[PDB]
């Protein structure tokens, strides 16, 4: 069992997006005040995945990689490769050199 | 802030770290079961305390949000699970007593061996050596001997651990506001807040004599009958007029009359609806029956296996040098993971078996969406239930043809039809008086209607009455004859089978209702029709969060248990018996004529 990866179960608020929460502060989810043990309706906000091998295709580890792309007034230089026509010489054709 | 949204994030920590417990305590036992090794029962062992401890904790926590200031049905139904104590309300000194005296009854039922005096060199236990001669031997008093020796050996041990067993189940029940163990056992029928649909406790029992009542009449005509057939291969023993004697019931017991086919067989002549040799010419592996069970539940319109399924499953016996457990089990250990653990030989039991199991997975995985407390059956009935039906479904000659196991010129007639319907008779039919009268005489033993003095002389006035089956000689109150069964003896309740076998033939009804078929009952295939398969997972999605009663009018459109499915499904039956009875007289004496 691999208890190496984690989730924030509980938080008083959702998040907002692109937001990242690593705070582990004791989620207080009854009037009492928690201070810092985790007793009655004081839970811990992280748990983790228990992800062992014979689990259900559910269940499995997935890696997630999202690639946000943003338009902003400053010049937009990660620019996707062109390619290269091979050149062609002594005859009338239509050029497009770097724009 | 609020109580109940309290009560829902204390209850959704307690599925997350539950399922991950549960996964774990049921892997250590599967690692158990499939390799009988020491540091696998030292895993389970400490698996099961981490499991047992941890539902005491939270049993010790969820007590502490009051059940009045939660509306929502699912989370008050989770919270009422959560919040029985069990046996913690009972003293540690007799806790105690309770768990030594369950685990001395399942070593005393695990390691009983008996065998003849003055031949004590070698003994037989039970399974397999004593069921084989149960089930195969034609010799009055060499049965006679191992009933009433195994009776002997086992009552006398079990008779003052049963008197202990009872006043503290009782303790531990009045300690938990039930009135007996009894009702204890009944209130998992117990339906409360849901209007129109509430099930008492005290309504059980009068559906049960209800049903047993239209009963009646098939069974004095199917007794009548079998002691026919047995005064045929008995002369001198059955009497015309007295009941069956209870060692010739072709089992232990008396669980089952479905070794007593090739005694009671109407037409001899007629062939049987053996498949077995089609699949060892056809060379069937265990595997291949597995994928045509997969193809029957695609048939239907439920879900294909997993992927892990095939690769974690055992489906074959490993060998010599790895020993597992014979028994057939479906598990569902958790996280999406479905197994079946299963010694698949190539004949009819075993796919049928492979079937009913797969079903049990098909199951499992329908209220996998539900939250863990909930992922159960809404009764113990339906579980069995929906592994029954496909029992039912696939040992039809139309499956059998549609898979090309049974040959396409084989004539269906009727007297094959009557004989197949004889057989499932002595199956299903047989086993409900018996577990009638079981349940019954367990719950005037809790309630304290019969008193310590007098449990025998009852038991067999009962037996007599209901059962038909009358005692070889005389029992005095040193015997402890009911708790020689298993269920019995480790604590397990019995009503499961009979409300198993009526659930079975009403969702049989509602599903050949909604595949259309036109013919008899035990002629319908439940094969190709995606509408009863549809029908079907409405129920099997919703788990335990429903009630059974919303759940049963959700399949067959009635609010309670019913009786009539199972005559219908065994009426040319019922006409053939009725027909072969005019002579005879229908009906027992429960006078001393046959033997005492
Ligand atoms: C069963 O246990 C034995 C004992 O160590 C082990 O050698 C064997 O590999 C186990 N079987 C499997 C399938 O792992
Ligand atoms: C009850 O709670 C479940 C979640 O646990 C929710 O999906 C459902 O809608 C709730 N029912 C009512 C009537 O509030
Ligand atoms: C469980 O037992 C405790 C005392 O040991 C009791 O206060 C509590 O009410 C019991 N739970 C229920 C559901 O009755
Ligand atoms: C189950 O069915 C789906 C869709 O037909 C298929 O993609 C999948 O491979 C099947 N599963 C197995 C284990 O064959
Ligand atoms: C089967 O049908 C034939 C003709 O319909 C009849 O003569 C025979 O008695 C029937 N047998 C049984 C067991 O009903
Ligand atoms: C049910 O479907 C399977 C798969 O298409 C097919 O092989 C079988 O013949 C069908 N059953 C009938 C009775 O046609």
């Amino acid at each position: 069992g691999n208890y190496n990866y984690l989730y924030r179960l509980f938080r008083k608020s959702n998040l907002k997006p692109f937001e990242r929460d690593i705070s582990t502060e004791i989620y207080q989810a009854g009037s009492t005040p928690c201070n810092g043990v985790k007793g009655f309706n004081c839970y811990f906000p992280l748990q983790s995945y228990g992800f062992q091998p014979t689990y259900g295709v559910g269940y499995q580890p997935y890696r997630v990689v999202v690639l946000s792309f943003e338009l902003l007034h400053a010049p937009a230089t990660v620019c996707g490769p062109k390619k290269s026509t091979n050149l062609v010489k002594n005859k009338c054709v239509n050029f497009n050199f770097n724009g | 802030s609020t109580i109940e949204e309290q009560a829902k994030t204390f209850l959704d920590k307690f599925n997350h770290e539950a399922e991950d417990l549960f996964y774990q305590s049921s892997l250590a036992s599967w690692n158990y079961n499939t390799n009988i090794t020491e540091e696998n029962v030292q895993n389970m062992n400490n698996a099961g305390d981490k499991w047992s401890a941890f539902l005491k904790e939270q049993s010790t926590l969820a007590q502490m949000y009051p059940l009045q200031e939660i509306q929502n049905l699912t989370v008050k139904l989770q919270l009422q699970a959560l919040q029985q104590n069990g046996s913690s309300v009972l003293s540690e000194d007799k806790s105690k007593r309770l768990n030594t005296i369950l685990n001395t009854m399942s070593t005393i039922y695990s390691t009983g061996k008996v065998c003849n005096p003055d031949n004590p060199q070698e003994c037989l236990l039970l399974e397999p050596g004593l069921n084989e001669i149960m089930a195969n031997s034609l010799d009055y008093n060499e049965r006679l001997w191992a009933w009433e020796s195994w009776r002997s050996e086992v009552g006398k041990q079990l008779r003052p651990l049963y008197e202990e067993y009872v006043v503290l189940k009782n303790e531990m029940a009045r300690a938990n506001h039930y009135e007996d163990y009894g009702d204890y056992w009944r209130g998992d029928y117990e339906v409360n807040g849901v209007d129109g649909y509430d099930y008492s406790r005290g309504q059980l029992i009068e559906d049960v004599e209800h049903t047993f009542e239209e009963i009646k009449p098939l069974y004095e005509h199917l007794h009548a009958y079998v002691r026919a057939k047995l005064m045929n291969a008995y002369p001198s023993y059955i009497s015309p007029i007295g009941c069956l004697p209870a060692h010739l019931l072709g089992d232990m017991w008396g669980r089952f009359w479905t070794n007593l086919y090739s005694l009671t067989v109407p037409f001899g002549q007629k062939p049987n609806i053996d498949v077995t040799d089609a699949m060892v010419d056809q060379a069937w592996d265990a595997q291949r029956i597995f994928k045509e069970a997969e193809k029957f539940f695609v048939s239907v319109g439920l879900p294909n296996m997993t992927q892990g399924f095939w690769e974690n499953s055992m489906l074959t016996d490993p060998g010599n040098v790895q020993k597992a457990v014979c028994h057939p089990t479906a598990w569902d250990l958790g996280k999406g993971d479905f197994r079946i653990l299963m010694c698949t030989k190539v004949t009819m039991d075993d796919f049928l078996t492979a079937h009913h199991e797969m079903g049990h997975i098909q199951y499992d995985m329908a209220y996998a969406a539900q939250p863990f407390l909930l992922r159960n059956g809404a009764n113990e009935g339906f579980h069995e239930a929906v592994g029954e039906i496909m029992s039912l479904s696939a040992a039809t000659p139309k499956h059998l043809k549609s898979i090309g196991l049974l040959s396409p010129d084989f004539q269906e007639d009727n007297e094959t039809e009557i004989n197949f319907l004889l057989k499932q008779a002595l199956t299903i039919v047989g086993t409900l008086p018996f577990t009638y009268m079981l349940e019954k005489w367990r719950w005037m033993v809790f309630k304290g209607e019969i008193p310590k003095d007098q449990w025998m002389k009852k038991w067999w006035e009962m037996k007599r009455e209901i059962v038909g089956v009358v005692e070889p000689v005389p029992h005095d109150e040193t015997y402890c004859d009911p708790a020689s069964l298993f269920h019995v003896s480790n604590d397990y309740s019995f009503i499961r089978y009979y409300t198993r076998t009526l659930y079975q033939f009403q969702f049989q009804e509602a599903l050949c209702q909604a595949a259309k078929h036109e013919g008899p009952l035990h002629k319908c295939d439940i094969s190709n029709s995606t509408e009863a398969g549809q029908k079907l997972f409405n129920m099997l999605r919703l788990g335990k969060s429903e009630p059974w009663t919303l759940a049963l009018e959700n399949v067959v459109g009635a609010k309670n248990m019913n009786v009539r499915p199972l005559l219908n499904y065994f009426e040319p039956l019922f006409t053939w018996l009725k027909d072969q009875n005019k002579n005879s007289f229908v009906g027992w004496s429960t006078d001393w004529s046959p033997y005492a």
